[PDB]
RNA sequence: GUGGAAGUCUGUUAGAGUUGGUGUCCUACAAUACCCUCUCGUGAUCUAUGUGUAGGGGUGAAAGGCCCAUCGAGUCCGGCA
RNA sequence: GCGAAAGCCAAGGCCUGUCGGGAGCAACCAACGUUAGGGAAUUCGGCAAGUUAGUCCCGUACCUUCGGAAGAAGGGAUGCC
RNA sequence: GGUCUUAAGGUAGCGUAGUACCUUGCCGCAUCAGUAGCGGCUUGCAUGAAUGGAUUAACCAGAGCUUCACUGUCCCAACGUUGGGCCCGGUGAACUGUACAUUCCAGUGCGGAGUCUGGAGACACCCAGGGGGAAGCGAAGACCCUAUGGA
RNA sequence: CGAGUGGCUUGCUACCUCGAUGUCGGUUCCCUCCAUCCUGCCCGUGCAGAAGCGGGCAAGGGUGAGGUUGUUCGCCUAUUAAAGGAGGUCGUGAGCUGGGUUUAGACCGUCGUGAGACAGGUCGGCUGCUAUCUACUGGGUGUGUAGGUGUCUGACAAGAACGACCGUAUAGUACGAGAGGAACUACGGUUGGUGGCCACUGGUGUACCGGUUGUUCGAGAGAGCACGUGCCGGGUAGCCACGCCACACGGGGUAAGAGCUGAACGCAUCUAAGCUCGAAACCCACUUGGAAAAGAGACACCGCCGAGGUCCCGCGUACAAGACGCGGUCGAUAGACUCGGGGUGUGCGCGUCGAGGUAACGAGACGUUAAGCCCACGAGCACUAACAGACCAA
RNA sequence: CCAACC
């Protein structure tokens, strides 16, 4: 699988899957990934992220 | 009961407000009780994803608000664990008005529902619009 | 009225002191089943990581599918059974007769014990034979000790000594298994004794946390609202009624908390291999790499890496074995993260 | 719109005071202290110095409050062993 | 900045609110920071802590001695160039 | 009762009250559940008109109750910060002390014993700790009674 | 109606204490009793079943959360296997609380000519102490047994280390007209308790990296202060729980009870002798401590001119002193350095752009730049420091 | 219940 926020590949037995009220599903890696989307930050203006680069 | 199909960290006390995601008429949800729980000495009985409780009607329909009845938790919060380590959480807590025999009271459930709850409460499930 | 409610911590693990030996040593081994059998092994910690296994529970809603489960990865290189002690039978139990040791010795097997220069062999062995004979014979265990060299992350060279029971067959063929074991070099290795999927009971000397208070070395609760603000915090109601006018061991007091020895049951082998599919990127945190013997014990083992764990096979299993699991994937993603 | 009243409001301005923490202290820094919170702050306001009222007497928006760590009758010595 | 407010800084003063050295420095205590989910279930009692907050625009109920209630409530805005 | 004591015999109002013993009075509201609180009823053990009654906008570090918001008050505790605590140099008190004293379980005893009796346990010394006991220390009990005491 | 046991209530007494043994309720923490609420095993039934009702053994474990009230008790609500009662100075203020009670202020009702009174009501109202002994929780030093290293034994000691529930199959079966509706057994899970661990999730993380407000260092760069981080965002190690792991079966002897053989008493009789069974209870199993067990232990090897040990040195798997453990060139023990693995989020400088503006100037954007900065981890590497050296010892 | 006088 792949972080539905940053692109890198998420490690197995691994993450957070986060159920949205309308249904939607986000898979993340990472709280730090979790952190910046909850800030509202989209992770293409995001350097560091494989989505970005 | 029958096995959940994954370990839950409850998310809910006795006292809790949470959605009622159905069309009963009941907006939000009070929990009193949990079923079969027994806790400990000045422990607040907790109650998570999959387990039957008794509610009382916060807001809603004149018809419904004060009642006292039970319900499914359905969605909450705190993260719960699958078999493959990944961890699961929902945007809100809610739960879903049931019967003697675990049949919504509903005719229609609203927003998505854990697919461990679905294997419990069957005819639950067979109200779902979208099962996660 | 004053609700009921269990007391605090367990009264079956004291005194909460220092453990005297930092080597675990069992109080008990396996019943004689098989054929004649080293009853045990030991090795080195070295950390955590996961692996996604194939569910092989026979009863299980989900056999047959992915499961991950959190591992400890345990160095088990070749130790050495370097001598076989008798037990005889006497109206004050057991106690040792003689031991038949070798001539090959690990190279600095001399930082611990004052290594045999002038032993009889057969002297001692006679001595045994003629005890069984007699009908005085107790159980026999092996003099065993670990290589501490074998394993790069571990400073210690002084190799750590143990005694291991043999269990088996009958007494004569395993009295006959052990010397034959013993005069060889002694070298056997988990793989001999043990096999991915068994239950084996881990004993080792937990993680010291030096002097610790009420609240977190028995669980006592802290002070509760205003009875937080007052002066008291952490410290316990009292320390006991008006009468008996003394203060009974059973109410939880500060002290040792840590570095005692533990025994847990029932851990299931995961996998026994050698080389480094186990090890995690950048090197287990505070210990190093692994590339060698290595044992995958189910879950948490006590104790911090780097300490010498002991295996036997479970005395008291609950479940079946279901031997060699399938593992699909073993995490080797860094442990810094 | 002007005007700028008020035992008027906010205010750690100065200044005065002290609701709660039943916090700290409680052989104290201190025989009444410390911290935060809190109240008043153009007036029956606060404050310095000078001056007056003296013990069954003062003084008291009254609590038996205060009259030099002392008050339902000060302190000192005497009556007095 | 509204400011004799906070905070920072001059002139000027000081290192004397006068015992030091050492241990990643344990328990425990005094002050205090951060805590997932639940959100007063705690307690005699929300005690303690917190929430709100400056300024401008919109808007503001019962009641009233017509002064007031009122900053009621509720809503929006706020930097830099 | 349909006057009598002792002059009159409680009017307007308010009322289970900061006054009601009975009492968690009864009805309702609110809560899953409310000896609370608010409204109403009210025969008021024992309300009531300047011993002021009623009422009331505004005011209040005054008493009680409810809601929204918020939160480690709680579930259930964790990690961290500063100063102590601990070790070292120097300085250097006080409280308290009939004697003995390593105690524990029972008993006995002026009936609430480390010291008596019977047993049990107990190698000496030292460090840290939270305070069970010494009916701990501190104050010739502020209660109660007694005194041909005081004010 | 008669006979008792207890010492939880109340009363009675005045034996102890007035040179003081702090008073209710609650809270926290520990031990206990059984007259048993649940759980185990039984007997009876107005016992079909399911379930009730009553009785017996039994104290291993459990007996919880909430609304009014200071309340105890009690009333009430939803859960529960059940939400039992009682003793420990009505256990527990040199532990907490201070609501009640219980001074000095004040009010109401009633009483009193009055001062003033009222387990009547009401608002406010003060809790000291650096532990000597003893007790216990943990940590040391000595002596005894009587040179050293390593390994054990097990007298004793502690445990609840485990208790309970739900679900499925059995089975819509046995039973019953129907309604209703089991069990043995095999399984999956939950809960309370217990011990441990950090790969996962979560918290912290005044290491660190970034953003940014005020002010000062002229600007820039780079910084100080704003409480021991100014504020905000992210977060490594470590520590943690809200995370993860593990915590039987089986034996032996019994109680109540079901029986066998069996006589006194030819018969009968579970009992008098004998015996077969039978509880969550007892013992064992399992875990933890344990040579100071004075019968003060056992084995093996080393050594008595030398085994071993101490000081010393580098350090932590250890740690408040002490203790413990590892390494010391026969070496990777710590540091430096370089890699690897991590955190943050794209550096200074310069170039282009940039709303405008004559121009000066210009917030900011892009590129250089997966940049810069940083790391309590790992590897490599003897570069630096584990050197030199002193001493005890049958 | 109760923590004194009633
Ligand atoms: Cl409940
Ligand atoms: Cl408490
Ligand atoms: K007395
Ligand atoms: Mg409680
Ligand atoms: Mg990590
Ligand atoms: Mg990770
Ligand atoms: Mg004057
Ligand atoms: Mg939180
Ligand atoms: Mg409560
Ligand atoms: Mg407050
Ligand atoms: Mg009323
Ligand atoms: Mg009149
Ligand atoms: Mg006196
Ligand atoms: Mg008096
Ligand atoms: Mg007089
Ligand atoms: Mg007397
Ligand atoms: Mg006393
Ligand atoms: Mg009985
Ligand atoms: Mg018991
Ligand atoms: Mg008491
Ligand atoms: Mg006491
Ligand atoms: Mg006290
Ligand atoms: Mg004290
Ligand atoms: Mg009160
Ligand atoms: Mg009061
Ligand atoms: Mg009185
Ligand atoms: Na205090
Ligand atoms: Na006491
Ligand atoms: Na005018
Ligand atoms: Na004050
Ligand atoms: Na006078
Ligand atoms: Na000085
Ligand atoms: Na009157
Ligand atoms: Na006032
Ligand atoms: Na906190
Ligand atoms: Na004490
Ligand atoms: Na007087
Ligand atoms: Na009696
Ligand atoms: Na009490
Ligand atoms: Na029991
Ligand atoms: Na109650
Ligand atoms: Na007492
Ligand atoms: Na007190
Ligand atoms: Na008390
Ligand atoms: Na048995
Ligand atoms: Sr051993
Ligand atoms: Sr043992
Ligand atoms: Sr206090
Ligand atoms: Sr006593
Ligand atoms: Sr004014
Ligand atoms: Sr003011
Ligand atoms: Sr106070
Ligand atoms: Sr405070
Ligand atoms: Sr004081
Ligand atoms: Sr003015
Ligand atoms: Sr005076
Ligand atoms: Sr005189
Ligand atoms: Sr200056
Ligand atoms: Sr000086
Ligand atoms: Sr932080
Ligand atoms: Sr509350
Ligand atoms: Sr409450
Ligand atoms: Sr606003
Ligand atoms: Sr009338
Ligand atoms: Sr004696
Ligand atoms: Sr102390
Ligand atoms: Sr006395
Ligand atoms: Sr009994
Ligand atoms: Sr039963
Ligand atoms: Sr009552
Ligand atoms: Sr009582
Ligand atoms: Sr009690
Ligand atoms: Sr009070
Ligand atoms: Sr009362
Ligand atoms: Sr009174
Ligand atoms: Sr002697
Ligand atoms: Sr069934
Ligand atoms: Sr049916
Ligand atoms: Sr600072
Ligand atoms: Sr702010
Ligand atoms: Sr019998
Ligand atoms: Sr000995």
């Amino acid at each position: 699988r792949e972080c539905d926020y940053c692109g890198t590949d998420i490690e197995p037995g691994t993450g957070t899957m986060f159920v949205h009220k309308d249904g939607a599903t986000t898979h993340f890696c990472s709280s730090k990934c979790e952190n910046n989307a909850d800030l509202g930050r989209e992770a293409r203006n995001l350097e560091w992220t494989d989505t970005a680069r | 009961m029958e096995a959940l199909g994954a370990d839950v960290t409850q998310g809910l006390e006795k006292g809790s407000l949470i959605t009622c995601a159905d069309n009963t008429g009941a907006r939000e949800l009070k929990v009193i009780s949990v079923h079969g729980y027994s806790g400990t000495k000045n422990r607040l009985p907790k109650a998570g994803l999959g387990d039957k409780i008794t509610v009382s009607v916060t807001k809603g329909t004149p018809e419904m608000r004060r009642q006292v009845l039970e319900a499914v938790v359905v969605r909450q919060r705190k993260p719960i664990r699958r078999p493959d380590g990944t961890r699961v959480k929902f945007e809100d807590n809610a739960a879903v008005i049931v019967d003697e025999n675990e049949d919504p009271r509903g005719t229609e459930l609203k927003g998505p529902i854990a697919r461990e709850v679905a294997q419990r409460f069957g005819s639950v499930a067979s109200a779902a619009t979208m099962i996660v | 009225p004053q609700p009921s409610r269990p007391r605090k911590g367990s009264l079956g693990f004291g005194p909460r002191k220092r453990s005297t030996s930092e080597t675990p040593r069992f109080n008990s081994w396996p019943s004689d089943d098989g054929q004649p059998g080293v009853q045990g092994f030991a090795g080195y910690k070295a950390g955590m990581t996961h692996v996604v296994l194939v569910n092989d529970e026979p009863n299980s809603p989900r056999e047959g599918m992915e499961e991950t489960v959190p591992v400890t990865v345990i160095e088990t290189p070749p130790m050495r059974a370097v001598a076989l002690r008798a037990y005889e039978d006497t109206p004050y139990g057991q106690r040792p007769l003689t031991e038949v040791w070798t001539d090959e010795f690990h190279s600095e097997l001399d930082r611990t014990l004052d290594v045999p220069e002038d032993h009889d062999p057969d002297a001692a062995e006679e001595q045994i034979r003629d005890a069984h004979e007699a009908g005085d014979l107790g159980d026999l265990r092996l003099i065993t000790h670990t290589v501490p060299d074998a394993v790069p992350s571990v400073p210690k060279k002084k190799p750590d000594v143990m005694e291991t029971r043999v269990g088996g067959g009958s007494v004569s063929d395993r009295l006959d298994h052990a010397l034959d074991i013993v005069e060889d070099g002694g070298e056997h290795a988990m793989n001999d004794i043990f096999r991915a999927g068994e239950y084996a009971d881990v004993a080792g000397v937990t993680k010291g946390k030096g002097t610790q208070g009420p609240v977190k070395r028995w669980g006592v609760q802290k002070r509760k609202g205003k009875h937080a603000r007052q002066g008291w915090r952490r410290r316990i109601g009292n320390l006991g009624p008006w009468n008996p006018s003394r203060v009974r061991s059973t109410v939880p007091q500060q002290g040792q908390t840590g570095y005692h020895q533990r025994t847990e049951l029932n851990k299931r082998l995961i996998d026994i291999g050698e080389g480094d599919e186990p090890t995690v990127d950048g090197g287990f945190v505070n210990y190093g790499e692994v590339d060698g013997p290595y044992t995958l014990v189910k879950g948490s083992v006590p104790g911090p890496d780097k300490r010498l764990v002991r295996f036997r096979p479970a005395v008291r299993p609950n479940d079946q074995p279901r031997l060699d699991p399938e593992v699909r994937y073993v995490s080797n993603e860094s442990n810094q993260g």
